[PDB]
């Protein structure tokens, strides 16, 4: 994997196993599993009750409430349809598949249920970049902080659209290897034609996060992402949410797959040392 | 005079009388013995029934008998019965371990240079048809690592790593005699300290004595050497240099002196009559080695391989024979006494043999 | 709402895969993992240094079988592993890919076979720490798994925590006993045949015994064992003659499909429907070291261990492992060390007379679900355990000790 | 610290030495190669990545690639290896040792200058180090002080007037103009010649036969009508593989495209017309003293009779009422390395320098206010 | 490195040539033995005082001795926390893979950087001027190790963040 | 370059 | 499992012998001959088929046949043969004990690679094996790391041109001349 | 061979 994904493969694997055998007379294949993805939220797949005929899926999102508060009730027709109830578990969307009712598609529904994160997530700068475009006044900026302790800010002004991104390492090992990785980031331009402007900024936050209460601190860097109409019309909207949404563990998962390239790249000096090493034993 | 017995190192060696057979410890729990053939060297004999690592062997010139002294805290004095050679075992009374081993010129005693803190001397007695043991701890607070023994047999000087190289005075008076005058002290009886060293110089890796009995010279791990010269008012003299640690000592005559060691080749000193000061002899086994190689083409890649392919056995002591003589362990001598030696010979880390010669450089 | 822990079991084989507090391991994929290795001859002192970042360019799971044009090459072998940077890549391959788990917030749980030497534990506990910084990790035999999930066979609220479990591999199939939950160290055999060289016989057999197969598609031929196709048998010769006499009704027939020509290949069925399954206790014909069989290990095993635990050890035999599969193995190995305890009972009393009758030694083997898979729901109840967050090895320990804290073994001690 | 070493990163050559030598200790041109072929040997784990004289001497199983291009970096991974290389394998001096000097042309991206920067105080974590340009560097091997700079590089051709103690960056010319882009030309005439060369090999080929084989024309056309008459003016070059090259017009042909840029299509003007402007901007006083001292620098300027045209043309287009005087000296190659040299041998310099220190408080900007 | 760090290398090339002299010695405190020395510490007779040889703060190197063994020890100069994690991974990289070089120890001294091993097992079937050689060598070449693997590092990060960039 | 020229 | 066994299954002639050997230990013609007349007497029902230095001292009453044709096998019976009998009969080495090496010509194709990988992993079950240039092998016993080959076999001539560490595969040139059209 | 020359 190079981009990571935004499916999660364990829901169509176990909705694939599911409904291959589907069609098969009174099956109920009772199941209740407990899962997790990034962001640091949790998934639920439980039966509501005995009646084993209805599967129903859930979310826990950290930053459930700016949603609520917000409204997406685009998002209750548009991807999902009748399908939708109100929440169970912790006050968070749920969904269900009637089972009763024919499904008639397959892999379309399957898909739709996957990106569940990204599909409530992109109900904010969605809506954000309908109020650019629509003409109406500007709507007041907002700021998301996820489960981790770092937080997101966006500005939705005329002729253009803004983010800002705020980072934050645990381990002492790992912050020089991301300031490092950041670094290059804010300038790496030679292969991109149609790319928005990139800057890194540590030391000083930018001026827009002076009034908002963001991430705000010492060891935190931050970087933005110019918006354009160009690569954030209808056609180019859906990549670039998929890119900033996994634009964390992309990180995260290059840093971890850097440390393994060094480490082969020792690996294979070691046999180097060895062979010169060699010259002393005799003939 | 270079010659190879054996890839691996080799411990001890000894000599016969006619020096026509040779002993050579293999570096495992046995010794061989080698023989003369025309002008070739060739297996005889194989004895073997020590579980440890032999560490010292002597040879008598004329009982013609040999010592395993080693490991095990054990000693078995082999002797010859017809064409075969047998064991008989000693008891020696130690705990860590013995090196060292050396007969006397009269084969009446022979002593243990013992890793116990300990030295050993032991008889023959026909009564218990045993080896009896005493033992000397008086002074001794070190291991010891050089023995040698003076032509009465009365005096011993034991080198150890404690500074010191003393002289011992041992007469057991059930084979032994009283001895005449000596210059030294009064002979006195066995298990006391005669007289210790001057002062600190270094450890102490060998010791040898001379005809007249009237100088003592030693080596050290501190690149210096010493010369009790008894004769005078216990006069000592000193020298040093630049080389590598001295591993042996050994002269030719009243004022001549050689040793070797970590230097890779022999370096001779004398000592002078009246000015209590010694100087230094360079090279005097010969002027230089030399070098060569070959092209080798199976081997110009197998090396690749493994080391660089460029690589070869080429180095900085093949000039001047520091490239395959790995060090020095110890000296022998090959004609008469300490008082001409005509031919010296040499033992070597590196598991081979060489002879050398005094007079063929004819200065 | 606290997260759960990760859940995984390494192996050989089919490795394991799913979160802890789940009923079903939702991920179950080979060790296969691709590489875009090619035919450079410079391969020992370069082995891959793959250039930018062809390094990543590799598949993994049942999706890396059908990539013809890479090297499929599966890293484990009976636990010991010569390279362990293709173990490192499967890794972060899974926990990114299938569980999308992160490391920096999550717990994980390891098995490895008990004959793992400390080295290799020791470094793959540094690289954890070390890479994905894992907050705890933990790392245990496969057997007390395996006992826990016993429990589901019958009277679960009955607690019994004795018994022993000769559990299976694709590499390796060891015998472990437990005593009131504390197991015996010295009392641990490893073997070495498994569910991989019997398939290797199996083959090996076919390739002369039949033709109509295409080299490509060996195994897939050779996996007739997982399915019906082998019954274990009380007696070798005579089955052996009830073939060669009828040869007609007991021989069944293949048909298997090409993976490249999509035409039709068809194959009959001889005498390794029970030889592969007989090797076990036959371990003679693959592995000339080993040639000592399995049930009389068992009792051998049993009669090492203190007087008080003999009794209780041989009434609770666990099936579990994918090697045990096989039809009848319960019923043989029970006869068998029946047969023997019973034959030592009755010497023991011959030389002392007496018109007393000991009570018979009870020797009972159990079937039950779970065979395929019983270390994914003893690591599951692993983590649900809240003394499992407190045993767990911590950051702490590891940054300056070192990864020593992974080196306890059941089998050392001084 | 009892010295500093100065860098040049010529766009087509580096030179590199210890400050007060008055020859630099290592020169070798900027080539980072790779292997192009697969491999089939087994004793040789050889060195990925090649660069120096060695990727020159091998370079017939190498594709060779400048990591420079006409002034401006355009892949850093390759001049972080060559940086490395020239500071281990040839100098031997460790980077914290002593302070490095680096120049640029003018008028350059600040990009660069600050990712420089960046990977110099960062990777190899210099005590110190400065920015500079080759012009003023000239100056100062020149021992002079006014004048104006002709610094023909192998990637950019560029002039800076200067006076008495100040310099005048609103009159500063930068031609993209350089040899390569007289390399590229003289293949394509030695095409139509019957001789072809595509690959980068027969580039630095047909280099090494510009720098020994070509010479400026006086009259261009009195020269064509002379090799009309070809019986005195071909000449001959042995090829590595033996065969014989004869090259007639082409010798006096490919430098007139420094004068007569439309050659190769670029919509511009030449040295001497762009030197003219570029002093006519200047005040009216200072166009003497601009015209009485001209120091020309750089490796596409040893044209035999180079100098002599430059004067004609300036004298032909400059008032012919004053003296013009070109000065030539014969060691212009390495001019900006000894002004360099010299700059940093100054005592008021050695408080210049810009420290891990400030740069850290400060941040990568402060080298764009240093002196512009 | 004439005028960096070929003082330093003869000094401690010195050093070590004379310090390599080896011999075996009969265990005198352990019943029967031929172990070595200098892990031990049992005995203060045999042993020789440390020396160092160091010219900054942070980079060092220690020598010790003994008639069994003369263990060496050292300091990289390490500045920034990137060469002090690919130092340690590196090292570390080397231990898994000991066993085959015979003369490394398996952990590195406390608060100091790797350290090797000597004795006079190792000083016969194995030559003697090669071995100081080879740990000059790689005291030559660890600076050379570091930079080529931080110049490695940057330029994944440069590619991977072009291959990302790309798709905006 | 980036825009005009390639550098 | 100490050395291994290195066979060139030349043209016309077979190379066989132990690593490290400076000299071979088998060298015999590839000649498999059957007999051409019908046999009278009777005490003697020997060895329909004939292999090596044999088949050459009884050629008068045999259809020599070459099994192997300007490089290309063109019957897998005969070469089998041959390998069986210089395995066992010659070698007098299992093919367990040891591995194997085999070289063929450039430019070979892949049908007959295949066949000969397949045929030793199964009937012989060698340990292990590996297959390489007979150019490249020279150029290794020749010591050097530049050059052009002329492998002027009895089947088939070809040049491979090489270069310090890396070959040239674009510039290979296989001619079928060989030393049977000279014969011819 | 197949096509062009015999084997
Ligand atoms: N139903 C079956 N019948 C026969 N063999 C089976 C069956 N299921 C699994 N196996 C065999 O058991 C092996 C897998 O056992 P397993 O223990 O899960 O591998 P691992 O040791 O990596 O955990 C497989 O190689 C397979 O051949
Ligand atoms: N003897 C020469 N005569 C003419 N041109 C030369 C000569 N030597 C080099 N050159 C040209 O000058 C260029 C190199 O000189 P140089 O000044 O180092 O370029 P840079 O400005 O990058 O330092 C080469 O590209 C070459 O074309
Ligand atoms: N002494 C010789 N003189 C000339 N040609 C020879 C000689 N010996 C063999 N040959 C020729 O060389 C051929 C065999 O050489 P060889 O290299 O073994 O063929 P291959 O390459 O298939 O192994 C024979 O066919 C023969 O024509
Ligand atoms: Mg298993
Ligand atoms: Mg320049
Ligand atoms: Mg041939």
């Amino acid at each position: 994997m190079i981009l990571l994904e935004v499916n999660n493969r364990i829901i169509e694997e176990t909705l694939a196993l599911k409904f291959e055998n589907a069609a098969a007379g009174n099956k109920p294949e009772a199941v209740e599993v407990t899962f997790a993805d990034f962001d640091g939220v949790l998934y639920h797949i439980s039966n509501p009750n005995g009646d084993k005929t209805k599967v129903m899926v859930s979310i826990s999102l950290k930053f459930y409430k700016e949603l609520q508060a917000h409204g997406a009730d685009e998002l209750l027709k548009r991807v999902y349809g009748s399908y939708l109830v109100n929440p169970e578990s912790g006050y968070n969307v749920s969904l269900l598949y009637d089972l009763e009712n024919l499904p008639a598609s397959k892999d379309s529904i399957v898909h739709q249920a996957g990106m569940l994160k990204r599909n409530c997530f992109a109900s904010v700068f969605e809506k954000y970049f309908q109020f650019q475009e629509e003409g109406k006044e500007g709507e007041n900026r907002a700021v998301i902080h996820y489960r981790d302790d770092e937080t997101m800010y966006v500005e939705s002004k005329k002729d253009r659209v803004t983010v800002v991104f705020s980072t934050v390492f645990k381990d002492d090992d790992d912050v020089v290897i991301g300031k490092v990785f950041m670094q290059e980031f804010k300038e790496g331009r030679r292969a991109s034609h149609t790319a928005p402007q990139v800057l890194f900024s540590h030391r000083e936050p930018p001026l827009e996060l002076k009034d908002t209460d963001a991430a705000v601190g010492d060891n935190i860097g931050y970087i933005t992402f110019v918006l354009f109409p160009r690569h954030t019309n209808a056609s180019a909207r859906d990549n670039t949410i998929n890119l900033i949404h996994t634009f964390r563990d992309y990180l995260h998962y290059h840093i971890k797959c850097s440390k393994a390239y060094i480490h082969t790249r020792m690996r294979a000096k070691t046999s180097d040392f060895l062979k010169v090493l060699n010259r002393a034993r005799p003939d | 005079a270079y010659h190879s017995f054996l890839v691996e190192p080799i411990s001890c060696h000894a000599w016969n009388k006619d020096r026509t057979q040779i002993a050579i410890c293999p570096n495992n729990h046995e010794v061989h013995i080698y023989e003369k053939s025309g002008n070739k060297w060739v297996q005889v004999h194989e004895l073997k029934e020590h579980n440890g690592q032999v560490t010292g062997i002597d040879w008598a010139p004329d009982s013609n008998r040999i010592v395993t002294c080693g490991t095990d805290r054990n000693a078995y004095v082999w002797t010859l019965k017809g064409r075969t050679w047998k064991p008989t075992l000693v008891i020696l009374r130690i705990n860590r371990a013995a090196r060292c081993v050396r007969w006397a010129p009269n084969e009446k005693k022979f002593a243990v240079g013992s890793g116990s803190r300990v030295i050993s001397i032991c008889y023959f007695e026909q009564e218990n048809d045993w080896w009896v043991c005493k033992h000397i701890k008086k002074p001794i607070r070190s291991t010891v690592l050089s023995l040698d023994w003076h032509p009465n047999s009365v005096l011993l000087a034991a080198g150890s790593c404690d500074f010191k190289c003393r002289i011992f005075s041992a007469y057991i008076k059930e084979v032994e005699e009283r001895p005449a005058p000596t210059p030294w002290g009064s002979k006195m009886p066995f298990g006391e300290l005669m007289f210790e060293s001057s002062s600190s110089c270094g450890w102490v890796h060998g010791v040898c004595f001379s005809a007249n009995g009237s100088r003592v010279a030693w080596v050290s791990h501190d690149s210096t050497v010493c010369l009790a010269d008894a004769d005078k008012k216990m006069a000592v003299a000193t020298l040093a240099s630049e080389t590598l640690p001295l591993l042996a000592v050994t002269f030719i005559t009243e004022s001549s002196l050689v040793a070797a060691g970590h230097d890779c080749f022999p370096v001779l000193f004398t000592y002078d009559s009246a000015a209590g000061k010694l100087s230094f002899g360079g090279r005097l086994d010969v002027p230089k080695q030399s070098s060569q190689r070959g092209l080798t083409a199976r081997e110009r890649f197998q090396n690749l391989d493994k080391k660089a392919s460029s690589e070869g056995s080429a180095a900085a002591g093949a000039g001047l024979d520091s490239l395959h003589k790995n060090s020095v362990s110890q000296i022998s001598v090959l004609s008469g006494g300490k008082a001409k030696c005509s031919q010296f010979c040499t033992t070597g880390m590196d598991g081979g043999m060489s002879i050398w010669d005094v007079r063929s450089l004819e200065s | 709402g606290r997260l759960p822990a990760c859940v995984v079991d390494c192996g050989t084989g089919y490795t394991k895969l799913g979160y802890a507090g789940n009923t079903e391991p939702q991920f179950i994929i080979p060790s296969c993992i691709a590489i875009k290795e090619s035919a450079k001859v410079g391969d020992q002192a370069q082995r891959r240094v793959m250039k930018g970042v062809d390094d990543l360019d590799f598949f993994i799971g049942d999706e890396a079988i059908e990539k013809p044009t890479y090297a499929t090459k599966w890293p484990i072998r009976h636990g010991i592993v010569e390279d362990w940077d293709l173990m490192e890549r499967f890794m972060e391959q899974v926990i990114f890919k299938y569980l999308r788990a992160e490391p920096e917030d999550h717990y994980f749980l390891l098995t490895e076979p008990p004959l793992n030497t400390p080295e290799n534990r020791e470094y793959t506990a540094e690289i954890m720490f070390e890479s994905f910084n894992v907050p705890g990790l933990y790392i245990a035999v496969q057997a007390v798994l395996a006992l826990a999930a016993s429990w589901t066979s019958r009277q679960v609220g009955e607690r019994t925590l004795t018994g022993t479990v000769i559990d299976s591999g694709d590499g390796v199939t060891h015998v472990i006993p437990v005593a009131e939950g504390y197991v015996i160290g010295s009392c641990i055999k490893h073997i070495p045949i498994a569910g991989r060289d019997i398939t290797y016989f199996i083959q090996q057999l076919l390739r002369d015994r039949e033709v109509g197969i295409p080299p490509e598609q060996s195994l897939e031929t050779a996996k007739a064992v997982k399915e019906r196709y082998s019954y274990v048998c009380p007696d070798l010769v005579k089955e052996f003659n009830k073939y060669d006499t009828d040869g007609s009704k007991w021989i069944k027939q293949y048909t298997g499909i090409n993976a490249i020509s999509k035409k039709e290949f068809s194959i009959d069925v001889g005498y390794e429907r029970f030889l592969g399954p007989e090797i076990f206790f036959h371990p003679e014909f693959a592995n000339p070291d080993f040639t000592q069989p399995i049930s009389e290990v068992v009792d051998e095993v049993i009669q090492n261990c203190p007087i008080d635990v003999r009794r209780p050890l041989y009434k609770n035999i666990v099936l579990s492992g994918g090697s045990t599969m096989f039809r009848d193995f319960g019923r043989r190995l029970q006869r068998d060390l029946k047969r023997t305890v019973d034959a030592r009972l009755k010497l023991s009393e011959e030389l002392s007379g007496g018109r007393l009758k000991p009570k018979p030694i009870d020797v009972q083997v159990i079937t039950h679900h779970m065979q395929r898979y019983a270390v994914w729901f003893g690591g599951s109840m692993l983590a649900s355990t809240p003394e499992f967050y407190q045993v767990c090895h911590t950051k702490k320990d590891y940054e300056e000790i070192g990864p020593s804290i992974c080196r306890h073994n059941p089998v050392f001690g001084v | 610290e009892t010295t500093a070493l100065v860098c040049d990163n010529g766009s087509g050559l580096v030179k590199a030495g210890f400050a007060g030598d008055d020859a630099p200790r290592a020169v070798f041109p900027s080539i980072v190669g790779r292997p192009r072929h697969q491999g089939v040997m087994v004793g040789m784990g050889q060195k990925d990545s090649y660069v120096g004289d060695e990727a020159q001497s091998k370079r017939g199983i190498l594709t060779l690639k400048y990591p420079i291009e006409h002034g401006i970096i355009t892949n850093w991974d390759d001049m972080e290896k060559i940086w490395h290389h020239t500071f281990y394998n040839e100098l031997r001096v460790a980077p914290e040792e002593h302070p490095t000097l680096l120049t640029e042309a003018p008028l350059n991206p600040k990009a660069n200058r600050e990712k420089m920067t960046q990977i110099m105080f960062e990777t190899f974590n210099v005590p110190a180090m400065y920015v500079a340009i080759q012009a003023v560097l000239s100056l100062y091997a020149s021992g002079r002080t006014t004048g104006i700079v002709l610094d023909s590089g192998d990637g950019v051709t560029h002039n800076v007037p200067i006076y008495e103690g100040y310099a005048l960056p609103h009159a500063i010319m930068r031609l993209d103009l350089a040899g390569r882009d007289l390399t590229d030309y003289l293949m394509k005439i030695l095409t139509e010649r019957g001789y072809s060369f595509v690959t980068t090999a027969e580039r630095e080929i047909v280099r090494d036969i510009k720098e020994k084989l070509c010479y400026v024309a006086l009259d261009f056309e009195n020269e064509m009508a002379t090799a009309a008459s070809s019986s005195s003016l071909e000449k001959s070059y042995e090829l590595p593989d033996g065969q014989v090259i004869t090259i007639g017009n082409e010798r006096f042909r490919c430098p007139e495209t420094l004068f007569q840029p439309s050659f190769i299509g670029m919509e511009s003007a030449g040295i001497h017309e762009t030197t003219y402007n570029s002093i006519m901007k200047c005040d009216i006083d200072i166009r003497k003293d601009l015209y009485a001292n001209n120091v020309m620098s750089g490796g596409t300027t040893m044209y035999p009779g180079i100098a002599d045209r430059m004067q004609k043309e300036i004298t032909a287009l400059a008032p012919s009422t004053m003296k013009i005087k070109i000065i030539a000296p014969p060691e212009r190659k390495y001019s900006v390395w000894i002004g360099g040299s010299i700059l940093a041998s100054l005592s008021t310099f050695q408080q210049m320098w810009i420290t891990k220190q400030e740069y850290d408080e400060a941040g990568p900007s402060i080298v764009h206010r240093k002196c512009f | 490195m004439t005028a960096t760090l070929r003082p330093y290398l003869s000094a401690v090339r010195a050093t070590l040539q004379a310090a390599l002299c080896l011999e075996n010695f009969s265990s005198q405190v352990v019943e029967r033995h031929n172990k070595p020395e200098v892990e031990v510490r049992s005995s203060k007779e045999l042993l020789l005082q440390p020396v160092t040889i160091s010219r900054n703060e942070k980079e060092k190197v220690l020598i010790e001795g003994s008639i069994n063994s003369v263990r060496v020890s050292i300091a990289v100069k390490q500045a920034d926390e990137i060469e002090k994690i690919l130092c340690h991974k590196f090292m570390r990289f080397m231990m898994m893979r000991a066993e085959n070089f015979f003369i490394l120890r398996r952990k590195p001294v406390e608060g100091y950087d790797i350290s090797f091993l000597i004795t006079n097992f190792h000083t016969e079937q194995m030559y003697k001027h090669k071995l100081v050689d080879f740990v000059i060598h790689f005291m030559e070449e660890i600076d050379k190790e570091i930079s080529e693997m931080k110049l490695s590092v940057n330029a994944r990060a440069r590619i991977v963040a072009e291959e990302f960039l790309k798709n905006f | 370059w980036x825009a005009x020229c390639p550098a």
